[PDB]
């Protein structure tokens, strides 16, 4: 409607209309809310709206209106303060100060408009950051004096001081120059004596809760930086650990203050200070025991009930106890009069560790790791904690989370999907339980065997109980002696089988199956020494591969390969009492074993066989095993190759396409585990495989021509491209592991390039496989140095056409993007001569492509782009004083300098700062080391490149950042060039520049910080 | 029974995609930066009745920040979002938290690490600790795979209603109606287009 | 919940899409269990589908005999069909749906069940 009128500034501002626009935004909805929002944004962003700020704060009926007005002032103070004439600066100051005093003295405004007062306090702090103490030396003394005139003013002054400390000490690193932060830190440090005096007196005499809470909230911030003497040479620790722990209004903030007190490393030679550190802990634990909860209390229940602030308090208690004890528990471990305090604090932690809260459990678990690792090494300590550790063993065992390997889940015992939050937690639990087992292996075995005895009984049978126990049992593998482990493992399995027999129903069955599979897969040392059992296990895994339950099936395959990775040797030798190596038995029945598996599980099976086969180091025997393993896919391959040459229409059948893809996938799986040993099988299919690659390629092109680009979405063409992708993956997989690189070059490479390069170049973009680039990257990486002409061929076939795919936006063809710059990186690193052979027009596109990578926010591309630029510079520098290097610098030195400066300063590429700074330092150092032997300019004759570089950069920055003074730019560049050998200082100067360009009037002496 | 929820975090962390997933069920693949704020109502059905969130989805890009902390006034809860594939977005979490709690001193806040579906994770689980001292709840999430996508709202609803046993429940499913040959000759225009527009993510499990 | 007066004839996990005719894009509407429910009183069969964790309805409409399942150019495990009266979001809207399944066999079984339900509703 008529809301836009406030945007017209030739008017007088209709405060009533502004308040209606504001009310419509905050309390409205729908389209009218959306319209008011856009209007308010335009109002706030108007460069003169701040001149309306006083009138809004005087005449408005809406607190949100005043808030927005203060945001307009904040934006002015933060960015354009020093452009104002001095009278406007004094006017804004007096006006903000006056409004704060005004709101404080009206008791009903003080109670009802907390946000608006908080926003005003922050606004005042922004003025202090610009004006204090140089142009406001009396702020702190007057603040202290005014604190006695009113309790409201005293409380609000604590808020101002809290915000001031935060802005100076907690959030200055990214927001101020190094010099300005140092100046404000020194200013606050110089005046803190008086500040602490006011703070301690307020805490000591104690007014009412609100003033105390605000004073403690300010103290929490001071503790981040103030000298230790203020805490230990006063009586404040006794106030914090007694008086302020008793009242729940101050308990939360005081516990956080004491946590910060605890996270200092005291001068640990002073007996007096050690006594005080003990004392405030003793006091605090006494207050909790008497005023909150005794150590026997059920904190799990309390947390779950979530009354009032109980969850936050228990979180804060855990942080306090873990912080203090990780630093200071040694202070409590020798004095016998402190033993009760030490163990009571850990007993609270035991109770806190039973809470059902994932993130809190991780906090306590981090502490337990800290403790048990120390008990594992430090002499004479573990006996102190014997009872704590015993309880902890029980807590961990009962709260084990599901490991990666266990693929069966309750929803209904089903088969997941999925993640790593749980994976990291399992690993952290295992770490602590392993330590705990070493600390007392008898106690651990007794807890686990007793728990397992009660699953037999049915005393405590449940899916949850057999799962966590089985997972804990598997997780401690390697902690016991081989003999105890033997007895331990035997008992566990026999009993787990006692649960299967006594369980009925498949739901129950797939649970105990996953548990047995996890345990056995975790104890390969046992399996290696007991062949007859290992054989029985594998046979049973094979049975599981025929299971109707889908989860059991997948885990059997994963367990099979997990065991084989560790016990492979026992499958390759002929065992006693056996007629042949077990690998021969496995290969023979591979068709019957894998009949009910999905294809990708079949391929895992073949990969597991490849692991075993590679343990045979006799070449003739290994190649024969390899030949036997591939019998089924090779037979299918020969059949499908014979009925593909004649009648090239046969691949129209989608069922044929699936068969081919599965054949290649099987070869990929075996090549993954066999690596260099796979060569004889690759050679068996290589030439016909590349002919198939060409044939499928013609089919794809034919479909796109007959059906349009939409053909690439159809199941048929997607299946054909899977063939090409798996062929490329197979060749990439082998070459990445090949040991005979002569064979790679003479046998594999040239037929490969003939089959893939022109086909990629001459397909429409939507039909090009990014996997071609990935395969070529590996080819260049491994044998690039031996095929200089082949690398040139690669560039000619993929460079310009892929670049044209990805240089219109940052989003299309994301995989081509990533592989493209991976390929350029390796060519530039390993076959730089291929770029020297490029025509000048194409080399310019290469420079264009590198800078294009700079501007990506995708880290995959950005990082490689910055790395290529750095390597390219080094490649050029390595050439020395030759025509190509001279021409490169004349054509491209300043392009790289300015492009790097652009992404450094544009606020859209912060993730690359470190590598951008490295590149810029290298470029600058090239000039100030006189490594560029020709003039960079086209300015008088004889001028050094150092002089021209400074003039170029000064002009560049003057035009790009016209609000900077000439002295700012000159001082920045002088410091930056001085520092081009010291990356850390260099980067600090760049950071200072990024601060200064966001405001007006930055001090040029800031760049002398170093 | 409605509550104001402000959603903040660096640009590109997935704030808008996360809300859209809860609004319509879709996954928006494109990045269209939010300008200032977008307000959407969002209702969940629980065993304690319906709960309505007025979700203020704010802009993460500084040049599009609009009213910035002006959007936080009278928020009753919040979600702080970052991207586990971008360390800078986690490094900025304390800055978003600072500005938020200066306006909203005592509200429940969830910290969400989004995009855990991406293989090359960069902000490791072990390094995510900022929530501990600040009493924020934390979740790994993925708007793309829906991993834990319901957990932030479920936790906030339990805190705002004050019932730890609150659960999402199935809404009542009314009987659907029994229901044009005037345009039936033209609902092959609209249908053939749909038939010949391929479905997205055909390689997914569903 | 409004589901006790009904019998479950068929259940399958699926991902449901809706066609944005303006933007020319398919948009996901929900993933979860798709159920064919036969009303005990009227014998009419409807599709009812809820999202996995929020349990929110993403499909609720009669399996009309007028409807026809069509293939999508990009999938061998999906069906496209027009719907004139779906009340998952509120007031009965018309939609062009696509529903995709875990496998071609699930899509084929769904089509068989979808057509057996159309017969039931033609009484
Ligand atoms: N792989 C993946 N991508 C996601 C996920 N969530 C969002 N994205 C993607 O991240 C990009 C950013 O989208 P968006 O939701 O607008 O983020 P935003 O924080 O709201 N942007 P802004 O704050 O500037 O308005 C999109 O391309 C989106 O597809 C996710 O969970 N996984
Ligand atoms: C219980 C689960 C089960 O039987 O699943 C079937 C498929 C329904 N159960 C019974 N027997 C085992 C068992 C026996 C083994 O003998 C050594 C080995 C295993 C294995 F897990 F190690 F493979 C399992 N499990
Ligand atoms: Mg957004």
């Amino acid at each position: 409607g008529s809301m836009e009128g406030i945007l017209d500034f030739s008017n007088d501002l209709d405060i009533a209309l502004l308040d209606q626009v504001v009310s419509t935004f905050y309390q409205g909805s729908g389209v009218q809310q959306k319209q008011a929002q856009e209007i308010l944004t335009k109002f706030q962003d108007n460069p003169d709206a701040w001149q309306k700020a006083d009138q809004i704060l005087q005449f408005s009926t809406n607190p949100q209106s005043k808030f927005i007005a203060l945001s307009i002032l904040d934006k002015l103070i933060t960015r354009k303060w020093k452009l104002l004439p001095n009278d406007h600066r004094i006017g804004i100051r007096n006006f903000v100060v006056g409004m704060i005093i005004s709101m404080c003295q009206d008791d009903e405004v003080f109670k009802t408009q907390k946000n608006l007062i908080n926003k005003s306090d922050l606004t005042l702090v922004q003025i202090l950051k610009q004006e204090w103490p140089q142009n406001w030396p009396e702020f702190i003394p007057e603040l202290i004096g005014s604190s006695s005139s009113s309790v409201n003013v005293c409380e609000n002054n604590m808020i101002v001081l809290k915000l001031l400390s935060e802005e100076v000490f907690d959030f200055s690193a990214e927001q101020m120059t190094q010099a300005k932060a140092l100046h404000l830190k020194n200013s606050m440090s110089k005046e803190f004596e008086q500040i602490f005096k006011l703070c301690f007196q307020v805490l000591e005499q104690g007014s009412s809760s609100s003033l105390i809470v605000a004073t403690l909230e300010s103290l929490l911030r001071y503790l981040h930086w103030i000298p230790y003497r203020y805490i230990y040479e006063t009586n404040i620790l006794e106030l914090l650990s007694t008086k302020f722990m008793t009242s729940p209004d101050t308990r939360a903030i005081t516990l956080k203050c004491l946590t910060e007190v605890s996270n200092l490393k005291i001068p640990q030679d002073n007996d007096l200070i050690k006594r005080q550190t003990v004392l405030f802990f003793q006091n605090t634990l006494q207050q909790i025991a008497t005023s909150v909860m005794p150590v026997t209390a059920d904190l799990k229940a309390t947390y779950a009930n979530a009354n009032g602030n109980d969850q936050s308090f228990l979180q804060d208690l855990a942080m306090f106890l873990t912080t203090y004890l990780a630093r200071n528990r040694a202070l409590l471990e020798s004095d016998e009069s402190l033993r009760e305090l030490l163990l009571n604090a850990h007993q609270y932690l035991i109770q806190l560790s039973k809470i059902e809260e994932r993130e809190l459990f991780k906090t306590t678990l981090d502490y337990w790791h800290n403790l048990v690792a120390d008990l594992f090494y430090e002499p004479l300590k573990k006996h102190i904690y014997e009872e704590i550790c015993s309880q902890l063993r029980l807590v961990i065992i009962e709260n084990m989370v599901r490991p990666e390997e266990v693929l069966v889940v309750e929803n209904e015992i089903v088969r997941e999907f999925v993640e790593s939050d749980t994976i990291q937690l399992y690993k952290s639990e295992r770490e602590v339980l392993v330590y705990l087992t070493h600390l007392n292996v008898i106690d651990t075995e007794e807890i686990m065997i007793s728990k397992l005895a009660r699953q037999i009984d049915g005393s405590e049978w449940s899916w949850h109980n057999i799962n966590t126990l089985s997972w804990a049992i598997g997780s401690i593998s390697g902690t016991m002696s081989e003999d105890t482990e033997k007895r331990f493992v035997v008992t566990v399995i026999k009993d787990l089988l006692g649960l299967c027999e006594q369980k009925r129903g498949k739901d129950n069955k797939a649970v105990v199956a996953s548990d047995i599979m996890y345990v056995v897969g975790q104890y390969p040392r046992f399996l290696k020494a007991h062949w007859n059992f290992l054989r029985t296990v594998i046979l049973k895994l094979f049975k599981f591969m025929h299971e109707t339950h889908e989860g059991v099936q997948d885990m059997a395959c994963d367990t099979f390969i997990k065991i084989v990775q560790k016990c492979k040797y026992h499958f390759v030798i002929q065992q006693p009492r056996e007629s042949e190596p077990f690998i021969q038995t496995i290969i023979r029945d591979i068709q019957k074993t894998t009949a009910d598996l999905q294809p990708q599980q079949v391929h895992t099976f073949y990969k597991a066989c490849g692991i075993i086969i590679s343990e045979e180091r006799s070449v003739a025997e290994r190649n024969r095993l390899l030949s036997d393993l591939m019998q089924l896919p090779n037979m299918a391959w020969d059949t499908i190759v014979e009925q593909s040459t004649a009648n090239p229409t046969l691949l129209l059948d989608s069922e044929t396409v699936k068969i081919i893809a599965n054949i290649i996938k099987t070869n990929v799986a075996v090549c993954t585990s066999m690596g260099a040993d796979f060569y004889p099988q690759l050679g068996h299919i290589y030439y016909n495989m590349l002919q198939l690659y060409r044939a499928v390629s013609s089919m794809i092109s034919a479909q796109v021509a007959a059906e349009g680009l939409i053909a690439t979405k159809t199941p048929k063409v997607r299946g054909l491209r899977t063939i090409k992708k798996e062929i490329l993956k197979l060749v990439e997989t082998y070459i990445s592991k090949a040991r005979n690189l002569d064979d790679v070059v003479k046998v594999l490479v040239e037929p490969l390039l003939n089959a893939v390069l022109e086909d990629y170049m001459n397909n429409v973009p939507d039909a090009r496989d990014a996997e071609v680039l990935n395969c070529m990257t590996t080819v260049v990486e491994k044998v690039g140095h031996m095929i200089p002409q082949g690398v040139i061929l690669i560039l000619q076939s993929v460079f310009e056409c892929t670049l044209d795919m990805i240089n219109k936006d940052f989003t299309e063809y994301p995989e081509h993007r990533v592989e493209f710059y991976k390929l350029l990186k390796v060519i530039n690193e390993k076959s730089f001569a291929a770029f020297l052979e490029l025509p000048p027009a194409a080399f310019k596109l290469f420079v264009d492509a590198i800078c294009w990578a700079f501007k990506h926010n995708n880290r995959d591309v950005e990082v490689n782009g910055l790395q290529i630029a750095l390597d390219l510079v080094k490649n050029i520098e390595r050439m020395g004083n030759v025509p190509f290097a001279n021409e490169f610098h004349k054509n491209y030195f300043f392009i790289f300098v300015s492009e790097t400066f652009f992404v450094l300063t544009d606020s859209d590429h912060k993730s690359g700062f470190s590598k951008q700074a490295l590149l810029l330092m290298k470029l600058i150092s090239l000039v100030y080391d006189n490594k560029i032997s020709v003039p960079l300019y086209q300015v008088p004759q004889g001028t050094s490149n150092q002089v021209y570089l400074s003039q170029y950069l000064a002009n560049m920055l003057s035009n790009a950042f016209p609000h900077l003074t000439s002295e700012q730019i000159a001082s920045f560049l002088s410091a930056l060039t001085k520092q081009c050998k010291d990356l850390v200082v260099f980067k600090g100067t760049l950071r200072d520049f990024l601060v200064q360009i966001k405001e007006v009037g930055g001090d040029p002496t800031d760049y002398l910080f170093a | 029974v409605q509550f104001k929820l402000v959603l903040v975090g660096d640009g590109g962390t997935g704030k808008t995609t996360f809300v859209k997933r809860h609004l319509t069920g879709e996954f928006e693949k494109k990045y269209v930066a939010t300008l200032g704020v977008e307000v959407h109502p969002l209702v969940f059905h629980t065993n304690r009745g319906p709960i309505k969130f007025n979700v203020w989805d704010t802009a993460g890009q500084e040049k599009f920040g609009g009213l910035r902390d002006g959007y936080y006034i009278q928020a009753q809860c919040a979600i702080i979002m970052f991207d586990v594939t971008s360390r800078v977005t986690y490094k900025n979490v304390p800055n978003w938290h600072r500005d938020l709690v200066r306006v909203c001193e005592n509200i429940p806040i969830v910290l969400c690490g989004n995009k855990v579906d991406i293989k090359d994770r960069k902000v490791k689980a072990k390094s995510i600790v900022f929530h501990r001292k600040k009493n924020l709840q934390y979740y790994d999430i993925s708007a793309k795979s829906n991993y834990n996508f319901e957990k932030p709202f479920l936790w906030l609803a339990r805190k705002l209603i004050g019932d730890p046993n609150l659960e999402f429940v199935a809404m009542p499913a009314l009987a659907p109606p029994e229901v044009d040959p005037a345009l039936a000759a033209q609902y092959e225009h609209d249908l053939e287009v749909a038939q010949t527009t391929a479905l997205p993510d055909e390689d997914d499990d569903l | 919940t409004m589901e006790e007066d009904e019998e479950v004839l068929y259940k399958v996990r699926a991902k449901l899409f809706r066609f944005d005719a303006d933007a020319k894009e398919w948009k996901e509407r929900g993933t979860g269990d798709c159920k064919f429910l036969k009303n005990k009183k009227t014998n009419k069969v409807r599709i009812l589908m809820r999202r996995d964790k929020t349990l929110k309805i993403c499909a609720n409409h009669i399996i009309a005999p007028e409807y026809t399942l069509k293939p999508n150019v990009g999938s061998d495990r999906s069906w496209v069909y027009a719907c004139t009266a779906d009340i998952a979001e509120g007031e009965a809207e018309a939609f062009t749906f696509a529903i995709r399944f875990g496998s071609k066999e699930n899509a084929d079984k769904f089509k068989e069940e979808f057509e057996k339900a159309q017969e039931i509703n033609k009484k």
